[PDB]
RNA sequence: GUCCGGAUUGGAGUCUGCAACUCGACUCCAUGAAGUCGGAAUCGCUAGUAAUCGUGGAUCAGAAUGCCACGGUGAAUACGU
């Protein structure tokens, strides 16, 4: 059986430190992976994050400013879209905060290509 | 460039000079006022029978040392490159770096 | 960074042109073409006469060519025979009555063209380059030169990565227009590749303008 | 426009072909490359296979096409959208 | 006032108020005026009908208003009917006279679309 | 100027009143080097201003700009390491230019069909501490 | 949205060139979009400068809003690091 330790206080241990394939009983395969803390995305370009949110294609090209950062730029379609509840507010805020997170982790001069 | 291009140029000029007189007379007949439109018609038909590479407007000034079809300078007959070598070496008479 | 051609910038101040004829724009280009091909023909034909410069001056009905060689007796051959031959040849190329009047260079070690082509001739004979350049500079300044800089660039000693090697001795003040700095460039084609040499030879400030 | 003092333009190989076609009756579509020639009144009702640069497209000349160049009926670019 | 054609000219210098009609511009307007003899700086108001009818008579000579609109529509429809290159670019809604279409062809393509 | 605090050059008096301030005014009002248009505008505005204010049109211009000249203004400083506003006094030569600049922009905003009129109307309201030119001066004083 | 703006389009032309359909420049008549000073952000410039007004040249049969040059008018500001 895979190692299983219970979490203590705020967060759990890192029991599985490996990535192992397993043959599914019916058909196919699964893979157990080690737990992760930060799935930050500084390697991804900022536009690739707008593409990643699937609920945003419904509003590309609907912003009067073409280079619409969509935060407070006038005419940001997804701004009003989330104003009326078409978009999940939490998703919009998460998009913004991961963008600003990329600014914090762009300090490294190492390359990721 | 490719020897093919220089050969093309020399052929174009050697045909333009040949058919110069005929082309000039024919264009005269064409554009000439008072010309009988049948004569003008025969002239405009005959004109396109001559080798198309006889029209001087069909040539291209190439560098007379490399054949480069760009950066040409009529005063010297060289591309924008070889003029600089000839100048800096003191081959173009009275040519020097300008400053004002 | 890059540096302006030293000979090309001192034409107004201390360096004379090498083709001093005059012609208006009507026949300027073909004059240049003719003199280019004639001087290239002469270079190809006098690859052993050790010519330094081929100055060309045209009278209205004639072409006059002055050769600067270190071996006058060579180019004139026997009883001025071959010089008359090549005079006929330049008459052919220019299509114009020609006259050839050779001129000698007394200090062949004080001619950037001469020493540069000698360096290249040594390189193509597969000799260690450092020896070549340092011998050249030593000879030059032994003949009383105010300064000399030699520079070689390319696959020196058949190097996989091309390097740049220079050697200066004396004074070589490129920025001073008043300076008599003779400069020329030569190339040597070896099995590894083409090696470029540049020679600056400063022979003293020329006080008192062009004349 | 070409001019009026020079009249319309046509290259005489096409002219000979078209006259030999009309004088001889109904003919197979004329296979020509001359996009530069202009449609004359006599070639009405003919069918010209004019080169688009990769193929000779058929064009059935009507009296409305008179006073126009042949190339105007052989598009040289294929496009559908994105 | 009233002039030939459905449109009513406003009260301003005749040469200018005459341009209101779809078929007449600045040069044709002053031509009409000179033919009718009325000066340019006159206004359409304070202008007796005795010359208004003359104005409408002289504007009747040229094609103007609706008849011109139908004539241009027939010409574009004919162009499209030939199947000529211009006809294609007309039914496609694109620059007809060889303009660059890689960029800034907006006047015929309308606003940017996603 | 990091190294050399260069001195300002001199302007030439105006050929109608020999007044350095008038010449500075027309230089500020000028557009695209069209000095003649500016001088036409300024002389027209000054003369109509004279008509409303009676005598001494050049003096009327002086007291007009006086009624709106600024004494104290906010200034930015990064010495703290963060943007820091500070109220500071203004040298006479600089507040002259500030008053002239505020007058001309206000006139352009006025509209009403002519620059000559806009300038005159703004000057006339400035002469009596009004026209919103004083209000802009008052707000930047309040920001002390 | 004008006696602003000139795009676009119809009609009719001129010229160069063997040849202006794709794909030239220009003229005339007609047509008269958007545009009413431009978000965050960002660029140039310290004086005959910026800004504005024209003129010329190279290339070139033809084809400059580009480039390289020429003059006309001609400012504002600089406490300070
Ligand atoms: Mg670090
Ligand atoms: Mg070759
Ligand atoms: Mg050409
Ligand atoms: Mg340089
Ligand atoms: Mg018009
Ligand atoms: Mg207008
Ligand atoms: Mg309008
Ligand atoms: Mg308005
Ligand atoms: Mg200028
Ligand atoms: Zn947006």
């Amino acid at each position: 059986l895979t190692n299983d330790i219970s979490d203590n206080s705020g967060l759990g241990q890192h029991t599985t430190t490996a990535a192992r394939l397993y043959h599914f009983p019916h058909g196919g395969d699964v893979i157990d992976s080690p737990g992760v803390r930060e799935f930050g995305l500084w390697h991804l370009e900022p536009e690739q994050i707008t593409q990643g949110f699937v609920e945003f294609h419904d509003y590309l090209g609907l912003c009067k400013y073409r280079d619409c950062k969509h935060d407070t730029d006038p005419g940001c379609a997804i701004r009003e879209a989330v104003e009326e509840g078409k978009i999940a507010e939490t998703r919009f805020e998460n998009y913004h905060r991961i963008l600003e997170s990329m600014a914090q982790v762009k300090t490294r001069k190492n390359f990721s290509d | 460039a490719k020897q093919s291009m220089k050969a093309r140029e020399v052929k174009r000029v050697a045909l333009a000079d040949k058919y110069f007189a005929k082309r000039a007379e024919l264009k005269a007949i064409i554009s000439d006022v008072n010309a009988s439109d049948e004569d003008r018609w025969n002239a405009v038909l005959k004109l396109q029978t001559l080798p198309r590479d006889s029209s001087p407007s069909r040539q291209r000034n190439r560098c007379r040392q490399t054949g480069r079809p760009h950066g040409f300078l009529r005063k010297f007959g060289l591309s924008r490159i070889k003029v600089r070598e000839a100048a800096m070496r003191g081959e173009i008479p009275g040519l020097k770096k300008a400053s004002w | 960074g890059q540096k302006v051609h030293p000979n090309g910038i001192r034409l107004g101040i201390v360096k004379p042109w090498n083709s001093t004829w005059f012609a208006n724009t009507k026949e300027f280009a073909d004059n240049l073409d003719s003199d280019f091909k004639v001087r290239q023909y002469l270079t190809k034909e006098l690859a052993k006469a050790s010519v330094s410069r081929i100055v060309i001056e045209r009278p209205a009905k004639s072409i006059r060519v002055t050769i600067h060689t270190a071996r006058p007796g060579i180019v004139i051959g026997k009883k001025g025979e071959d010089v008359e031959k090549l005079r006929k040849v330049v008459a052919d190329i220019a299509g114009v009555p020609a006259q050839i009047n050779i001129a000698e260079v007394r200090k062949p070690e004080l001619d950037a063209k001469l020493v540069a082509d000698s360096i290249t001739s040594q390189l193509e004979r597969r000799v260690m380059f450092r020896r070549a350049m340092k011998r050249a500079v030593q000879n030059a300044m032994r003949l009383g030169a105010k300064g000399i800089k030699v520079e070689v660039s390319g696959r020196l000693g058949g190097a996989e990565i091309a390097r740049t090697e220079w050697y200066r001795e004396g004074r070589v003040p490129l920025h001073t227009l008043r300076a008599d700095i003779d400069y020329n460039t030569s190339e040597a084609h070896t099995t590894y590749g083409v090696i470029g040499v540049k020679v600056w030879i400063f022979k003293g400030e020329i006080l008192g303008g062009m004349a | 426009p070409r001019s009026l003092k020079k009249g319309p333009f046509i290259d005489l190989h096409l002219l000979k072909k078209v006259e030999k076609a009309v004088e001889s009756g109904d003919k197979k579509p004329l296979r020509t490359w001359s996009r530069r020639s202009t449609i004359f009144p006599n070639m009405i009702g003919l069918t010209i296979a004019v080169h688009n640069g990769r193929q000779h497209v058929p064009v059935f000349v009507t009296d409305e096409m008179v006073g126009h160049k042949l190339g105007e009926f052989a598009p040289t670019r294929t496009y559908r959208g994105h | 006032a009233r002039i030939a054609g459905i449109n009513i000219p406003d009260h301003k210098h005749a040469v200018i108020a005459l341009t209101s009609i779809y078929g007449v511009g600045k040069t044709r307007s002053k031509a009409i005026l000179a033919a009718a003899g009325i000066a340019e700086d006159v206004k359409i108001s304070e202008l007796s009908e005795g010359q208004i009818d003359t104005l409408r008579d002289e504007v009747a000579k040229f094609v103007v208003e609706g008849d011109l609109r139908r004539e241009i529509s027939m010409s574009i429809k004919r162009l499209m009917d030939l199947g000529c290159y211009r006809g294609l670019r007309h039914r496609r809604g694109l620059p007809v006279r060889g303009q660059r279409t890689k960029t800034n062809a907006r006047t015929r393509k309308g606003p940017r679309k996603p | 100027p990091r190294r050399r605090v260069i001195g300002q050059r001199k302007i030439l008096p105006d050929p109608k009143f020999g007044s350095e301030l008038l010449a500075k005014f027309v230089n500020i009002l000028m557009v695209d080097g069209k000095k003649s248009t500016a001088e036409s505008i300024v002389y027209s505005a000054l003369e109509t201003l004279a008509q409303r204010s009676g005598k001494s049109e050049l003096e009327a211009f002086e007291v007009a700009l006086e009624n709106v000249r600024p004494t104290v203004e906010v200034k930015s400083r990064r010495v703290g390491g963060s943007t820091y506003q500070v109220p500071v006094e203004v040298r006479p030569v600089r507040r002259n230019a500030l008053a002239m600049r505020w007058i001309v922009e206000a006139a352009r905003k006025r509209g009403d069909k002519s620059m000559a009129l806009r300038l005159a109307n703004e000057l006339s309201d400035a002469a009596e501490n009004k026209g919103t030119a004083v209000k802009k001066r008052e707000d930047v004083h309040r920001m002390a």
